[PDB]
């Protein structure tokens, strides 16, 4: 009974706008079926949940319900336009969206491993070289797997604090940096990318157990990242390390502007340094790409004429899928949850 | 129509039907083979001529092929029902491999076709089983002593903590330790003898080296026991001697911490945040936990290890020896859990690795 199922999901306390598109896409895709005349309209509400774009997505998905209803159920629709409304967005708990985005950067790993050669982090060593203050290291060692290629990206947080303060300084929208400052301490956890610790997940989407950075939002400072955009899961904060890469590959791009391949090589690095992140919890999507999108900074990428795919992939599909499964599960694990509740406070008042 | 419950253990499975207060057979994990194959009891009866194998051994199954008789004289002969017209749940130790899971779920789908099932965790059900969805359920039983936080019904696998440490190296130590008094006590027959006495006669002491003492200085506590042949054994100390293997594991000759220290370890592994109701909400479970007085021991050990001004209650339901199983009938019999169910459909879909993406 899949419209009993979804109208348990649905009565959830803790739903959001990620948990209300990806049950609403299960519950539209099991009532209709695979048909050709409908598989346009999935498939947009899939680019649209990737882009936190989500108040396009839910209006798509009530007209999408307001039409079609001869093949639906009525009082799943109106339960659906009922909860719609009154969702909100909390950045500490997206939890369908760390899922979701922690996944993606496993699939984005996975595509630019289909790269014919990694001969643009080679050249990109000599413009770390060139960059790379005297506090630093020197990378000297050829680059051949994507495992070395990730270290010498990441390796670019050494620049922090020293050569990126000038390119902070000038370009606005990090002053709304939302990071705690208190040190919380580290906590183990087995939840691979972003998802935080305590939060369920599945036995085969499990990573070996290590001590994870405790962070929490900065409530005090207004207009926050967190409060504009509460759509993205807070992993740390905008990312202010992207700088420190963005300094780097300003270097690269002047060195290499005439290059006829530019475009591939910077998007490659873009798109490694963006799986990467979140890969490893330090940021999110959004953390990442926000910074990436400033003006000031897409300046850059405009004079070498680069257009940046910012990781956006051609089939999102297998991640949206297993997000819908982890909703799914969350919410009827809740449902299941409260009726036990109820059943031994039944038991309590009867005796 | 009725769910079917199926709890497994390395020393007995308890199997019964969803909405009962009690499992409806309860019988040996054991397979033997002469010196055709029996399973439970009817291999209890030539146990002389036959080699008992435990399948399950510290909680993670290791025979397959003897957990598919075990799970074939659960369904047509202890039960007396077909599995292909009931949904099947079944008990599963904390983190379990993965390829355990997967091979479970498809012995369920494939050679006993059963319409659904689902895949519990022990502890889990056990939290369940008092009306709870956060806590850490001590389950000690036959093969392993399992720690198990749970946080809003799921167990945190990184904190979970495993010891060596149940109710047969208990007996195996009271057997060596009625030894040390005179009472040969060294083949099979004799292990089932002093798993008797050590289920009738012995106790957690609140103070071992008080309780020592008292034993030393006076027979206040010497006991009596009969055997089969007819001979009265008398045991003393070694009433709560037996027991104290599980908080001083060293008498065994093991490095661990001991099941309180264990318990202490497992919450500390966990978030600063969801500490205070990991203690308040202490559940024990498991047949080694049996023992009168364990949890008011347990209590005291907590409090020695836990701060001094945060609250601690160990929570021993009169019926934890069954507290899994339990668990899995208030659970296979709620309303909500019947779409939690992993359909055949589902099952010929999404291969044996659904079972990674419903039962999570
Ligand atoms: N009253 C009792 N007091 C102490 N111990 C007991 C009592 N009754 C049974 N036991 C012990 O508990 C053991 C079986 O307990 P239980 O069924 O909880 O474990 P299990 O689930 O079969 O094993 P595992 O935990 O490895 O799956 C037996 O070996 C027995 O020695
Ligand atoms: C009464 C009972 C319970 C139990 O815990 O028994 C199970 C099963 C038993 C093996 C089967 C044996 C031939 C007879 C069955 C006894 C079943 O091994 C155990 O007794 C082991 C051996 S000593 C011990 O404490 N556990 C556990
Ligand atoms: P954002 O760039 O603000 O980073 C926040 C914290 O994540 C840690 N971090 C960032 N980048 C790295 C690398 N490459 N390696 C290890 N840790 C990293 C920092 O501690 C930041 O404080
Ligand atoms: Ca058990």
């Amino acid at each position: 009974k899949i419209e009993l199922s979804i109208s348990l999901s649905l009565d959830s306390p803790k739903l959001d706008e990620s948990d209300f598109i990806l049950l609403s896409v299960k519950y539209l895709e099991k009532s209709l079926g695979k048909k050709k005349e409908f598989s346009g309209f999935f498939e947009d509400i899939e680019k649209l949940y990737f882009k936190q774009n989500y108040k396009e997505a839910i209006e798509k998905i009530l007209d999408f319900c307001k039409k079609n209803e001869s093949l639906l159920s009525e009082q799943v629709v109106q339960r659906l336009a009922e909860v719609a409304p009154r969702l909100k967005s909390n950045p500490k708990d997206n939890e369908s969206r760390r899922l979701y985005e922690t996944l993606y950067a496993d699939h984005l790993e996975s595509v630019i491993k289909q790269e014919s050669d990694l001969s643009v982090f080679n050249e990109l060593r000599d413009s770390y070289n060139a960059v790379k203050p005297e506090y630093a290291v020197t990378h000297e060692t050829e680059i051949k797997t994507l495992d070395e290629a990730k270290q010498f990206i990441l390796s670019f947080v050494m620049l922090n604090d020293n050569v990126e303060l000038p390119l902070k300084a000038q370009s606005e929208r990090y002053p709304k940096k939302d990071r705690s400052r208190e040190e919380l301490g580290n906590t183990p956890s087995a939840n691979p990318g972003i998802m935080k610790p305590n939060s369920p997940n599945f036995t085969d989407n499990l990573v070996p157990v290590r001590d994870v950075p405790k962070i929490a939002i900065n409530e005090k400072v207004a207009g926050g990242y967190s409060k504009t955009k509460p759509t993205t899961p807070f992993v740390a904060s905008l990312a202010g390390t992207t700088y420190s890469l963005m300094v780097v590959l300003t270097d690269y791009i002047e060195k290499h502007k005439t290059d006829k391949d530019i475009e591939k090589k910077v998007n490659q690095i873009i798109n490694l340094w963006i799986s990467s992140y979140i890969k490893e919890g330090y940021h999110s999507y959004s953390e990442v790409v926000d910074v990436l999108t400033e003006p000031f900074l897409q300046s850059i990428f405009d004079k070498a004429n680069i257009k940046l795919n910012y990781g956006v992939l051609d089939d999102t599909h297998a991640e949206f899928r297993k997000a819908q499964d982890y909703v799914f599960g969350l919410t009827i694990q809740s449902a299941m949850h409260h009726e036990l509740q109820e059943r031994f406070k039944n038991k309590e008042k009867l005796q | 129509i009725a769910a079917l419950v199926v709890d497994n253990g390395s020393g007995m499975c308890k199997a019964g039907f969803a909405g009962d207060d009690a499992p409806r057979a309860v019988f040996p994990s054991i397979v033997g083979r002469p010196r055709d194959s029996y399973v439970g009891d009817e291999a209890q009866s030539k146990r002389g001529i036959l080699t008992l194998k435990y399948p399950i051994e510290h909680g993670i199954v290791t025979n397959w092929d003897d957990m598919e008789k075990i799970w074939h004289h659960t369904f047509y002969n202890e039960l007396r029902v077909a599995p292909e017209e009931h949904p099947v749940l079944l008990t599963e130790a904390p983190l379990n491999p993965k390829a355990n899971r997967e091979k479970m779920t498809q012995i369920m789908f494939e050679t006993f076709n059963t319409p659904a099932m689902y895949v519990a965790i022990q502890a889990v059900l056990s939290l369940y089983a008092s009306g709870r969805t956060t806590g850490i359920v001590m389950d000690s039983g036959d093969g392993v002593t399992h720690t198990v936080p749970i946080y809003e019904g799921y167990a945190l696998p990184h904190a979970i903590l495993r010891l060596d440490l149940a109710g047969r190296d208990l007996t195996d130590y009271l057997m060596k330790i009625l030894t040390e008094r005179g009472y040969s006590f060294t083949t099979t027959a004799e292990r089932e003898i002093v798993r008797d006495i050590k289920e009738k006669l012995c106790y957690v002491a609140l103070d071992f080296e008080q309780e020592m003492a008292t034993a030393a200085s006076s027979s206040s506590l010497e006991k009596s026991y009969e055997l089969p042949d007819g001979q009265v054994i008398t045991i003393g100390n070694e009433r709560f001697r037996c027991p104290e293997a599980l908080f001083q594991p060293s008498f065994l000759g093991m490095e661990s911490c001991g099941i309180h220290e264990t318990t202490f370890n497992s919450i500390m592994k966990c978030d600063v945040d969801i500490r205070k109701d990991l203690y308040a909400n202490t559940v024990l479970s498991g047949g080694t936990t049996m023992y009168p007085g364990i949890a008011d021991r347990m209590q005291k050990e907590i409090t020695a290890l836990a701060p001094s001004t945060m609250k601690i209650k160990i929570i021993a339901p009169p019926e934890r020896k069954y507290s899994v199983w339990i668990g899995g009938s208030i659970l296979a019999s709620l309303s909500t859990f019947q779409q939690m169910w992993i359909s055949k459909q589902e099952y010929d879909e999404s291969g044996p690795s659904i079972v990674h993406r419903k039962c999570f």
